[PDB]
RNA sequence: GAGCUAGCCCUGGCCAGGGUGAAGCUGGGGUGAGACCCAGUGGAGGCCCGAACCGGUGGGGGAUGCAAACCCCUCGGAUGA
RNA sequence: GAAUGCCGGCAUGAGUAACGAUAAAGAGGGUGAGAAUCCCUCUCGCCGUAAGCCCAAGGGUUCCUACGCAAUGGUCGUCAGCGUAGGGUUAGGCGGGACCUAAGGUGAAGCCGAAAGGCGUAGCCGAAGGGCAGCCGGUUAAUAUUCCGGCCCUUCCCGCAGGUGCGAUGGGGGGACGCUCUAGGCUAGGGGGACCGGAGCCAUGGACGAGCCCGGCCAGAAGCGCAGGGUGGGAGGUAGGCAAAUCCGCCUCCCAACAAGCUCUGCGUGGUGGGGAAGCCCGGGUGACAACCCCCCGAAGCCAGGGAGCCAAGAAAAGCCUCUAAGCACAACCUGCGGGAACCCGUACCGCAAACCGACACAGGUGGGCGGGUGCAAGAGCACUCAGGCGCGCGGGAGAACCCUCGCCAAGGAACUCUGCAAGUUGGCCCCGUAACUUCGGGAGAAGGGGUGCUCCCUGGGGUGAUGAGCCCCGGGGAGCCGCAGUGAACAGGCUCUGGCGACUGUUUACCAAAAACACAGCUCUCUGCGAACUCGUAAGAGGAGGUAUAGGGAGCGACGCUUGCCCGGUGCCGGAAGGUCAAGGGGAGGGGUGCAAGCCCCGAACCGAAGCCCCGGUGAACGGCGGCCGUAACUAUAACGGUCCUAAGGUAGCGAAAUUCCUUGUCGGGUAAGUUCCGACCUGCACGAAAAGCGUAACGACCGGAGCGCUGUCUCGGCGAGGGACCCGGUGAAAUUGAACUGGCCGUGAAGAUGCGGCCUACCCGUGGCAGGACGAAAAGACCCCGUGGAGCUUUACUGCAGCC
RNA sequence: CGAUGUCGGCUCGUCGCAUCCUGGGGCUGAAGAAGGUCCCAAGGGUUGGGCUGUUCGCCCAUUAAAGCGGCACGCGAGCUG
RNA sequence: UGGGAGAGGGUGGUGGAAUUCCCGGAGUAGCGGUGAAAUGCGCAGAUACCGGGAGGAACGCCGAUGGCGAAGGCAGCCACCUGGUCCACCCGUGACGCUGAGGCGCGAAAGCGUGGGGAGCAAACCGGAUUAGAUACCCGGGUAGUCCACGCCCUAAACG
RNA sequence: CCGAGGGUAGGGCCCGUGACUGGGGCGAAGUCGUAACAAGGUAGCUGUACCGGAAGGUGCGGCUGGAU
């Protein structure tokens, strides 16, 4: 659920905001936070290189276990579920019988006091990780790794999930929440469920002033710019774009496939995404 | 209204002093020129 | 050369007083249970009026200036991008 | 002799403009060669959320005293931030360093680059952030939390006593955090006192008084008291916190738990140390053996790391505490006490300004703290005023035109004008009351009106007391009084109706444009499977992102409502293992040079041979496009209908003389006495039209139109008055410009607009205040326009390259 | 072209006369009154509004009349813009 | 009290046939479609056949002139939660009843909003035919929608 | 004091009227086609939705008041 606002100012008429139901508890838990150091989007040259970045609110970096396989065995019990300014999934605390605290990014239908646990011969329910290939076919699974330990890669935000969709030698089909169709090795570990926070999507920003919040700084549109600046800059008066549709940078911008001819991972990729 | 010099000790002798000069390709060969041509200060003098 | 200016990064600081009165909560009403309604409580907001502060709307002055952009009157924002 | 030449000197304009805020001066006394300008006294005015006080930048002796006045000072000068000289800045506790980390910078290891260099985990550096021990008073011409005085405190070293498994750059805890609102209790600060202390005063009609005037506190170890912050205790298990661990984490059990306990801070008190007014008298003396008390108001400050709520979810590291490892356990550490030790740099003065940034003693700019009182609803607003500080470094007259800033105006009331530009009007608070429309919030301070002072009397609730008096905050009712007028001064919306554009708050051309432009939530297309796409970089490395398709990049559109048609032939993009074309390379029929020769060397056909292009499809919220002619209906007119040429297809819904309409002031209607504008219609739309979106839309706007009411010097149409200038006298004294000048009118002439030529007319010599017609007046080697085989920015299916990609 | 500032308005005029009015005339298809047309005449006079930047023009209400031209389409070291 | 029948409703699961698409094989000159045709698809290897996979929707036979519901309407199968109704006993209450303006709830399909989903079908739309013409009927394509969740809409030859 | 009423301001209801515009009825002597009544030459009707010169068409669902 989302909540919305009475109309008592202009922009609060179409503002939402998230439930929070999910939240059990208000604060970090200290030893798993250090701080995020904000770019404004300027790499270590200074030069922006990724524009109208900047300005958002302060936040903390939460530690985040994508291995898992790190405690085979070990259950934990769910301890809270917090709150993550860097990512738009909630995450859920855990307290291993080790005495070892961790969190991972929260399923959707994970209870604060169950148990969880990783590893081949782990139950199949929401919460527990296991390799892929001893999860049955059908099942939805997220923070999938892409190859065996390297870390969760695939289905991280609010409310994403893979499927598996069948099994062949060494590897497992997953159709990702692209809707792609890709082999994925067998040894891989996923999460079972899906990523929780699903009314994520729903949220109406409301204002210009929240995008400022998210540290987005307004972007403007090449059209509104000179030729110095951007292939649509210039023209008298408003201008169509009188040319195919093009970036700050020249390349096209409406269609122009990017993902390189030659990728190695090709031959893993069964089908493109849809839609 | 504000014009464009507003002294900072700091400021001028992390930009234009002595060991900022010395850093530098460009910064040496200003040294060697302020030599060269009889400069009394080779850097401009600031409190500290 | 970013001691002016533009953006961002880190760390500090500032915003008189007054006005409006969202959610929620409590009570009452209502119903099979509800929705909901009323009162009180409450104190939200790129809300309102207005100083500091930030501006520079219209007019007047100035025009070998007090000033290589100033002055008076008026005017915009003033918890927020 | 000329180059708007260059350097210098000196003229002209000219005793002219000006002398830098209109806060303001007058007199007496003194000093001196000289005094509007220096010192002193009295009077007057100005600031007082500052124009007063303190701190940080920056400045660098400008500070204090003596002696000076050539220059500096917009005049003067005996004076000074000026000249000469002498003096002046005192710290274990204030700030910085011998502590910590932030961005960032640097950088063992490592990586990269023709060189120079670029990067880079650790570490190091880096502060106005964290951490850390001093308060009050006195003293100097000039320093003071620094000297002195009183009362306090920190670290290091050594020793003594007691206690303990001591020991770290390693483990852990803590340090450690947002925004808004806010409780209790305090303090700062303030108001009152018929009480306490005090030199005195009785004026001019009254008052010897519960009179007037003045003051009535500051710091303070331990202890104690009030108020707060922080913190659960024990045992057992233990596989996690890259070793260890008794610590921390986890599980269980018992007790304690909104109590307490322990601990820490604030405030009060507190041995003790200080301070102490008006007035009088020559900074000091006196007041004075000063008194030093009661009531009230009360922070944004303190207790603090308090409480609640909210989403945008809010540094690090050390000090500190705890755990153990090597080790070492005669040590080491902890606690108490004692003695000793305790370095370097800054410290003057200015500091919203005459000492900083602006060439100037420049009406400008400059971060933090204190910033009293009364009244006005509040307040840091406004008026006055305290402490404190000033009168702005040219003056004296005069009383013109004109200019500036200001006040008022008969009758009219927008007739002004591009426009009510400007200026009036309105104006705070309380009460009554309030429309269309609406997204149900609003529109709304709608509009419109009523009240507002003072006196007496009665009374209501809250705060503090005690439950009462007193004080204080918010009121209420009745009866009266005065004036032209009661937010009596200062500060404080004119309103309404109706269109265009943009939803909205925001942003912008620093210094001619603030807008309808940019942005914006939101909508859609598209790219991207993660060593992502994309961006910067030769690279390494970075950003993206410590993110993962509910994500990230690109593009257009721009809240929201209802919508978004047809054309895929061209261009783009996407798909297509066929076919055509296609480079290097492969292949080697055949041919050539040379040699006596084996041989060496060269040319070279078929055939094989990628991307790309051709070709086949798809694709519009991709680039874009969206017809013409003839005929036809009981009068006319028109044409639902038919025919025909062309096209890739012929503009759908909606809107339309429009931010678009040429003809054009189209025509009709509305408003007006009169309407090229405005509003409403019509549709032959020169040349609307659907995300360069179409048509609407409540609310919003220093946007741009049109109308009305109110009110006015905007105007009829001007008049008077004020001050600052202008004018006259004393002081100081520029500027552009200037071929030289002994520089009149007409009609002619002249390179075609003559003071300068001809004819004629007119005219004694020289100034001062004024006005601008001419000197094709000044300024700027015309921005327009052209020319130059001049330049530069920008575009593209111009050329030719390059990067990048394939 | 080493610069001769531009429309319109305002202000301030002055001139020409091919005269709008007022004065004097002849002819008339001049009865009168009122006109028409031409001649003489430049002394003075020649309104206020709505629209539009407008000049011009249209219109409202008046008038004896609501003249037309020149003066760098008079006049920006006079103002406006 | 004791029994019964039933597509009554709600939720979670789950099975098979078929259609379409994708991959592998095998195969070649057409397939499709109609009154007859053409558009379309097919040597860039279609149709027909075999194997594998994905996905949505509807449930063949049973099935009836049947059953249930107040109406709308409800059909594979399992479970859970839940409504109405019939019978037998004649045991309990003692007229507690009938109706019902307003009210409240439910209400096929289409349609709307926000998400999802999308195989088949198919308004709009494009093309081929038919025809005097054919903005249709028929044919080849094709988007909303049809499906799920939640919220609206409140209509009907909502009929016996 | 109250007070006829006058004045200022803002609302509500009704009537008349208005450039232009929507459809309706009647007229009939026209133009276009032929939607319905027969299986009306695509059974009809229907709620809704989208579309078309027009009657209408199509989709989805419903009714028989459908011929064979
Ligand atoms: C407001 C102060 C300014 O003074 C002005 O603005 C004047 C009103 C300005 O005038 C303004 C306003 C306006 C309307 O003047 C007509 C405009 O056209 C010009 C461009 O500038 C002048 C008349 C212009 O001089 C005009 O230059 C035109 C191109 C041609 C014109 N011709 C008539 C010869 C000539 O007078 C000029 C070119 O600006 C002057 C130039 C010599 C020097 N300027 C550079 C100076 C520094 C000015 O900035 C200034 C003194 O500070
Ligand atoms: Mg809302
Ligand atoms: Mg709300
Ligand atoms: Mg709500
Ligand atoms: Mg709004
Ligand atoms: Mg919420
Ligand atoms: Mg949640
Ligand atoms: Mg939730
Ligand atoms: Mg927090
Ligand atoms: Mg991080
Ligand atoms: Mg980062
Ligand atoms: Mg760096
Ligand atoms: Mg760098
Ligand atoms: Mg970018
Ligand atoms: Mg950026
Ligand atoms: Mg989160
Ligand atoms: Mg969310
Ligand atoms: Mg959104
Ligand atoms: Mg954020
Ligand atoms: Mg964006
Ligand atoms: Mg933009
Ligand atoms: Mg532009
Ligand atoms: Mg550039
Ligand atoms: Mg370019
Ligand atoms: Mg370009
Ligand atoms: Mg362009
Ligand atoms: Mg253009
Ligand atoms: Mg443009
Ligand atoms: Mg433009
Ligand atoms: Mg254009
Ligand atoms: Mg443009
Ligand atoms: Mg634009
Ligand atoms: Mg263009
Ligand atoms: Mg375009
Ligand atoms: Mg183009
Ligand atoms: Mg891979
Ligand atoms: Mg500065
Ligand atoms: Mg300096
Ligand atoms: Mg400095
Ligand atoms: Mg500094
Ligand atoms: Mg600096
Ligand atoms: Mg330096
Ligand atoms: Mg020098
Ligand atoms: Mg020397
Ligand atoms: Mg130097
Ligand atoms: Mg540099
Ligand atoms: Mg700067
Ligand atoms: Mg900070
Ligand atoms: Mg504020
Ligand atoms: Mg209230
Ligand atoms: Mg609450
Ligand atoms: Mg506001
Ligand atoms: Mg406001
Ligand atoms: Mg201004
Ligand atoms: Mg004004
Ligand atoms: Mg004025
Ligand atoms: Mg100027
Ligand atoms: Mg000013
Ligand atoms: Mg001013
Ligand atoms: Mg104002
Ligand atoms: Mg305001
Ligand atoms: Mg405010
Ligand atoms: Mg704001
Ligand atoms: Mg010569
Ligand atoms: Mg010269
Ligand atoms: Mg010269
Ligand atoms: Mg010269
Ligand atoms: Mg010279
Ligand atoms: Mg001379
Ligand atoms: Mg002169
Ligand atoms: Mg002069
Ligand atoms: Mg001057
Ligand atoms: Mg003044
Ligand atoms: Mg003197
Ligand atoms: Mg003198
Ligand atoms: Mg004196
Ligand atoms: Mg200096
Ligand atoms: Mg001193
Ligand atoms: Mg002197
Ligand atoms: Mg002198
Ligand atoms: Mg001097
Ligand atoms: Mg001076
Ligand atoms: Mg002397
Ligand atoms: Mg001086
Ligand atoms: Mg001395
Ligand atoms: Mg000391
Ligand atoms: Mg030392
Ligand atoms: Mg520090
Ligand atoms: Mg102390
Ligand atoms: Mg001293
Ligand atoms: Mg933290
Ligand atoms: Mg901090
Ligand atoms: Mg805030
Ligand atoms: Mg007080
Ligand atoms: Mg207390
Ligand atoms: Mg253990
Ligand atoms: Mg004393
Ligand atoms: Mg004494
Ligand atoms: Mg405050
Ligand atoms: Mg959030
Ligand atoms: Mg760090
Ligand atoms: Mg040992
Ligand atoms: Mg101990
Ligand atoms: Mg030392
Ligand atoms: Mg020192
Ligand atoms: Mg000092
Ligand atoms: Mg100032
Ligand atoms: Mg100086
Ligand atoms: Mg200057
Ligand atoms: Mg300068
Ligand atoms: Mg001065
Ligand atoms: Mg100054
Ligand atoms: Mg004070
Ligand atoms: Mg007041
Ligand atoms: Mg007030
Ligand atoms: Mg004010
Ligand atoms: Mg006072
Ligand atoms: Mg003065
Ligand atoms: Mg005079
Ligand atoms: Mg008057
Ligand atoms: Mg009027
Ligand atoms: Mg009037
Ligand atoms: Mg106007
Ligand atoms: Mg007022
Ligand atoms: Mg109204
Ligand atoms: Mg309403
Ligand atoms: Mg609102
Ligand atoms: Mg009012
Ligand atoms: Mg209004
Ligand atoms: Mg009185
Ligand atoms: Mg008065
Ligand atoms: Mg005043
Ligand atoms: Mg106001
Ligand atoms: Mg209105
Ligand atoms: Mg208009
Ligand atoms: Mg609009
Ligand atoms: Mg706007
Ligand atoms: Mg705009
Ligand atoms: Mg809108
Ligand atoms: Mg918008
Ligand atoms: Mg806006
Ligand atoms: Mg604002
Ligand atoms: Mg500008
Ligand atoms: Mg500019
Ligand atoms: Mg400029
Ligand atoms: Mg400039
Ligand atoms: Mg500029
Ligand atoms: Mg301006
Ligand atoms: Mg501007
Ligand atoms: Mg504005
Ligand atoms: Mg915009
Ligand atoms: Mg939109
Ligand atoms: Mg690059
Ligand atoms: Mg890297
Ligand atoms: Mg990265
Ligand atoms: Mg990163
Ligand atoms: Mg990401
Ligand atoms: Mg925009
Ligand atoms: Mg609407
Ligand atoms: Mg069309
Ligand atoms: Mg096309
Ligand atoms: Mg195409
Ligand atoms: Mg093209
Ligand atoms: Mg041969
Ligand atoms: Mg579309
Ligand atoms: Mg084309
Ligand atoms: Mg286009
Ligand atoms: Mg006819
Ligand atoms: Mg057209
Ligand atoms: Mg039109
Ligand atoms: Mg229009
Ligand atoms: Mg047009
Ligand atoms: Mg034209
Ligand atoms: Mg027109
Ligand atoms: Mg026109
Ligand atoms: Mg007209
Ligand atoms: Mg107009
Ligand atoms: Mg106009
Ligand atoms: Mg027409
Ligand atoms: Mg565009
Ligand atoms: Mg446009
Ligand atoms: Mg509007
Ligand atoms: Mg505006
Ligand atoms: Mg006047
Ligand atoms: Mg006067
Ligand atoms: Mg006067
Ligand atoms: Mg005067
Ligand atoms: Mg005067
Ligand atoms: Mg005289
Ligand atoms: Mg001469
Ligand atoms: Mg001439
Ligand atoms: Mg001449
Ligand atoms: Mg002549
Ligand atoms: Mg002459
Ligand atoms: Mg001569
Ligand atoms: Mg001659
Ligand atoms: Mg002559
Ligand atoms: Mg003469
Ligand atoms: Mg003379
Ligand atoms: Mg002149
Ligand atoms: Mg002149
Ligand atoms: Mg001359
Ligand atoms: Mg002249
Ligand atoms: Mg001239
Ligand atoms: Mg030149
Ligand atoms: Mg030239
Ligand atoms: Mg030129
Ligand atoms: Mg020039
Ligand atoms: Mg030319
Ligand atoms: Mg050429
Ligand atoms: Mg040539
Ligand atoms: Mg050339
Ligand atoms: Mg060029
Ligand atoms: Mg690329
Ligand atoms: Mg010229
Ligand atoms: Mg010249
Ligand atoms: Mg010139
Ligand atoms: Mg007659
Ligand atoms: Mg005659
Ligand atoms: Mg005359
Ligand atoms: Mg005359
Ligand atoms: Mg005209
Ligand atoms: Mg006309
Ligand atoms: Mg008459
Ligand atoms: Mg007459
Ligand atoms: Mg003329
Ligand atoms: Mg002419
Ligand atoms: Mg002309
Ligand atoms: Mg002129
Ligand atoms: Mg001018
Ligand atoms: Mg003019
Ligand atoms: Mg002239
Ligand atoms: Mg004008
Ligand atoms: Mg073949
Ligand atoms: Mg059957
Ligand atoms: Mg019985
Ligand atoms: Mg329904
Ligand atoms: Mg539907
Ligand atoms: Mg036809
Ligand atoms: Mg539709
Ligand atoms: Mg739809
Ligand atoms: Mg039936
Ligand atoms: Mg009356
Ligand atoms: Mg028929
Ligand atoms: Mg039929
Ligand atoms: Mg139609
Ligand atoms: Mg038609
Ligand atoms: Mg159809
Ligand atoms: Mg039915
Ligand atoms: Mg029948």
């Amino acid at each position: 659920a989302v909540k919305k606002f009475k109309p008592y100012t202009p922009s609060r008429r179409f503002m939402t905001v998230a439930d929070f139901s999910e939240i059990t508890k208000t604060e970090p838990e200290k030893s798993l936070v250090k701080p995020l150091k904000k770019t404004g989007g300027r790499n270590n040259q200074g030069r922006i290189t990724v524009r109208f970045r900047g300005g958002g609110h302060k936040r903390l970096y939460r530690i985040i276990d994508f291995k898992r396989w790190d405690k085979v065995g070990i259950p934990a019990k769910v301890a809270a579920i917090e709150y993550d300014p860097n990512r738009s999934a909630r995450i859920a605390l855990l307290h291993y019988v080790d005495g070892e605290k961790r969190y991972i990014i929260a399923p959707d239908g994970l209870q604060v006091g169950q148990q969880v646990v990783a590893g081949p011969d782990a139950p199949i329910q929401v919460g527990n990780a296991l390799p892929l290939r001893f999860i049955p076919v059908g099942t939805v699974v997220h923070a999938v790794e892409l190859e065996p330990k390297k870390g969760a890669k695939l289905a991280r935000a609010a409310g994403t999930s893979a499927q598996i969709q069948g099994r062949e030698g060494d590897y497992v089909i997953l159709r990702l929440p692209s809707g792609e169709l890709r082999k994925v090795h067998g040894e891989c570990y996923a999460t079972v469920g899906a990523v929780g926070n699903a009314d994520h999507k729903n949220i109406v920003l409301g204002k210009a002033g929240r995008s400022r919040w998210l540290g987005r700084r307004p972007h403007v549109r090449g059209a509104a710019m000179n030729p110095v600046d951007h292939p649509h800059g210039g023209g008298e008066g408003r201008a169509p774009r009188g040319r195919p549709p093009a970036s700050p940078w020249g390349w096209q911008t409406k269609g122009l496939k990017t993902r390189k001819r030659r990728k190695p991972s090709s031959r893993f990729i069964i089908a493109r995404r849809k839609k | 209204m504000k014009r464009t010099w507003q002294p900072n000790r700091r400021k001028r002798a992390k930009t234009h002093g002595f060991r900022a000069r010395m850093r530098t390709p460009g910064g040496r060969k200003v040294l060697k020129r302020r030599r060269q041509k009889g400069r009394w200060r080779l850097t401009p003098a600031v409190r500290k």
